[PDB]
RNA sequence: UGAGUAGCGAAAGAGGGGUGAGAAUCCCCUCCACCGAAUGCCUAAGGUUUCCUGAGGAAGGCUCGUCCGCUCAGGGUUAGUCGGGACCUAAGCCGAGGCCGAAAGGCGUAGGCGAUGGACAACAGGUUGAUAUUCCUGUACCACCUCCUCACCAUUUGAGCAAUGGGGGGACGCAGGAGGAUAGGGUAAGCGCGGUAUUGGAUAUCCGCGUCCAAGCAGUUAGGCUGGGAAAUAGGCAAAUCCGUUUCCCAUAAGCCUGAGCUGUGAUGGCGAGCGAAAUAUAGUAGCGAAGUUCCUGAUUCCACACUGCCAAGAAAAGCCUCUAGCGAGGUGAGAGGUGCCCGUACCGCAAACCGACACAGGUAGGCGAGGAGAGAAUCCUAAGGUGAUCGAGAGAACUCUCGUUAAGGAACUCGGCAAAAUGACCCCGUAACUUCGGGAGAAGGGGUGCUCUGUUAGGGUGCAAGCCCGAGAGAGCCGCAGUGAAUAGGCCCAGGCGACUGUUUAGCAAAAACACAGGUCUCUGCGAAGCCGUAAGGCGAAGUAUAGGGGCUGACGCCUGCCCGGUG
């Protein structure tokens, strides 16, 4: 849900937050905390390759086991708890081993239910069960692009995929915005479209909020110097007169493809740009 | 070498150190590079004395300028040692 | 007593605001 | 108001000491120049 | 030369004596003045003796000078417990082999370095011309070692030590609100003082003082454990009676862990108002020494990020608590005996001992920071503690500056109500257009607050009472031009352009109609990424994953955002 605020003040008039309904507990479990220190955006040589980064809140990573590795052992869901890395929500699972992994959480789980993550394991959400033995059509979420590598794929809030059909060699999937790959068979993928959908339509409201993201302001081209910037100079607004919009490194970004041409992944691009 | 005889260099003769001869103490010169441990086996050996609590301070040169030419005074280093009751003292002998 | 004695001078500088206007 | 000169002995001694010249080759040939002129206080 | 002209560096001094060739400027005494949420102290940075005593004084003192942060002679910082190193780790850096690069070198494991953090045992008075949670007089505490003294045990059926290994714990955000107690202030009691000649007070008079720690011991404010016992274990590289997990038993508290700060012990000790010698090298100490209670008031401190709430979900490791692996022939449990090192300790640190060429109206963490009024670290006046802030004398011209005043008028001044004036303190009455319904709104516009009595009020705080306090409401009265009387704590009503706003911007001419922002939109990017920083390796993006990131454009919100693909991409 949303909680709209009270226009108390001129930054309650827009912001709005989540209900943060599927959170549990206030507070991690110790054992599987790791350190985050903030790079800030810049590269080891200490220069800044990505603009207007760092100068967020201080965050604490949690250890996600998106391999799955083991197999053929139930689990059970203990909670649920927020996470700052990313907008998908983390839901504790413990293992009949009584081994305990943060993992990836789908909308619509519920506390204490089972999760076997072999290949043996029913359709029922919050399995991960490799590709072959997926009913065609059904959602999945959390896809590894090769086995045991972790799954890249679908990790972010609201997303999903499903499957057109698949071959002995390669499963066919629809990656999210239509686009297709032939994914190995052999790879493993969890069914159930990740939570969290809502988190879209969160507004922040005010400067305040973006800088606990942290994102940095980000000057517009025009208003910036023609040393620093393509479209910089003019007597006040500059008209983007000269051809070609462009970035301040010299490529074109409108419309224009940054694709390399020849690449190991383009034979697996059955279907490319649905817009 | 390493000998406990040589390790002092001269008494410390002020106003400050002859009161400090009621306590039962007496200042003494030391090696800038010496500890208290070599100290308190140096009255043993020399004075035979037995030792009690050590104390010792270095201090920077003061600067001592003669006309033009300036220059740093040589870091000296004095040792006190509280010597314990009923000990004939060698001083000034 | 030597009653030795050094005296320095130093040239400094510099301003240049320099608050000149016209002619234009 | 502030100043360009604000000491600190750690600063001074990190980045314009002796070791911090031995560190790389340049600071070697810093060292060099310091030598070949005879001064009396190299480094700092 | 300008010149004996500018300046003499914010902002109280006066007198008496003393020193001396020389005194406005030095010293002492008596008044007075200024700071006192400091112009007070304590300690970093940094300075590196500038501290102290005895002398000198030509130069350095925006002036003389017997005086100096000056110039000379000696003298002065004392630590197992404070800070740091014989402990740890963060950003970052170095970096065996190694990955790369014409060379030089670049990158990065293992490992190490590195506090601004975590771990860690000593507190009260005294002492010098100094340095004192270091020296000293008391009481202590931690760690380690047995010529020792007792007590308990066990000889691989093994008493115990128990890891570089596994877990536990350490271990952490912001805001707010009750509570407990204390560092601190004040009242009644108590003890030492003085009867004051300026009218009047042995009197509900006056002045001054009103106590004391770490600890070894006991329990208490109260919080946290969510429960503890038994059995079973695909796990926590091997193992585990440890943890995690599972299944039952008992659950309204037995039990588990941590507490500020209190009562007596620490103390038949010393602080203490005031007396104040011999005299010594006549400073002024030695030395003596009373009461030491009670109530009110109490935090920004502590219990403690404990509790509640919230999002932006908020370090790392060791010291510790356990477990086994593994070591074993003498070990454990308490007393005595000893050991405990290396550096920093002076002074200046709101500043004349530093950043500033200066003994410069500026700049410099943080920790203590009182009283009366007051909401208050506002403001004014004063404690504790300092400061007389180092060129002056006297005439009282213009003129320049900092201000106070102003007859009759008002913005007729001026580019422009610039500057100045006025309003402003609490309680109460009352409040429009417009609007996103929050606002606007201290709207605007008015009234009342000084003192006395009925009134140790009505009502509350604490207390057995006694008492101390927080305190309206009113009535009657008294006065003055005056009444938050001093000082500081908004001037408003409108009408339009631009910009949603807060915020940011040219430090040192321009702070804005500029920038940015949330939002809106386009485009690109499928992870070995698009974009990049780099010859490369590596790394950012990213411990990310199209509801995520990069770039362009537009700027909250509301109504919208039309036509054209010939040309240029």
């Amino acid at each position: 849900a949303i909680k709209k605020y009270k226009p108390t003040s001129n930054g309650r008039r827009g912001m709005t937050t989540s209900d943060f309904a599927e959170i549990t507990t206030d507070k991690p479990e110790k054992s599987l905390l790791a350190p985050l220190h903030k790079k800030g955006g810049r590269n080891n040589q200490g220069k800044l390759t990505v603009r207007h980064q760092g100068g967020g809140h201080k965050r604490q990573y949690r250890v996600i086991d998106f391999k799955r590795d083991k197999d053929g052992i139930p689990g059970r869901v203990a909670t649920v708890e927020y996470d700052p890395n990313r907008s998908a929500n983390i839901a504790l699972i413990n293992y009949a081993d009584g081994e305990k992994r943060y993992i990836l959480a789908p909308k619509g789980i519920q506390v204490g239910t089972e999760i076997m993550s072999g290949p043996e394991a029913d359709i029922k959400v919050g399995n991960a069960l490799p590709l072959i033995n997926i009913p065609v059509g059904t959602v999945v979420h959390n896809i590894e692009l090769k086995p045991g590598k972790g799954g890249q794929l679908v990790r972010s809030a609201g997303t999903s995929a499903q499957v057109l059909g698949k071959e002995g060699k390669y499963v066919l999937v629809r990656l999210n915005s239509g686009e297709v790959r032939m994914i190995l068979s052999a790879c493993r993928a969890s069914i159930g479209q990740v939570g969290n959908e809502q988190h879209e339509l969160i507004n922040i409201g005010k400067a305040g909020r973006s800088r606990w993201k942290g994102i940095r302001p980000t000057v517009r081209g025009s208003v910036m110097n023609p040393n620093d910037h393509p479209h910089g100079g003019g007597e006040g607004r500059a008209p983007i007169g000269r051809k070609s919009p462009m970035s301040p490194w010299g490529k074109p970004t409108l419309g224009f493809k940054t694709r390399k041409k020849k690449n190991k992944s383009d034979k697996f691009i059955v279907r490319r740009r649905k817009n | 070498m390493k000998d406990p005889r040589d390790v002092l260099k001269r008494p410390v003769i002020t106003e400050r150190s002859a009161d400090l001869m009621t306590e039962k103490k007496y200042t003494f010169e030391v090696d800038v590079r010496a500890n208290k441990t070599e100290v308190k086996d140096a009255v043993e050996s020399i004075f035979g004395v037995k030792v009690d609590k050590v104390n010792i301070m270095n201090y920077k040169g003061k600067s001592k300028r003669v006309g033009r030419y300036t220059g740093m005074t040589s870091r000296r280093r004095k040792a006190i040692v509280k010597l314990t009751a009923d000990s004939k003292e060698i001083e000034i002998f | 007593i030597y009653h030795r004695i050094t005296t320095w001078i130093r040239k400094v500088f510099r301003m240049n605001s320099p608050v000149n206007d016209e002619e234009d | 108001m502030k100043r360009t000169f604000q000491p600190n002995n750690r600063k001074r001694s990190k980045v314009h000491g002796f070791r911090s010249r031995m560190s790389s080759k340049n600071g070697r040939l810093v060292l060099a120049r310091r030598r070949r002129k005879g001064r009396k206080v190299l480094s700092a």
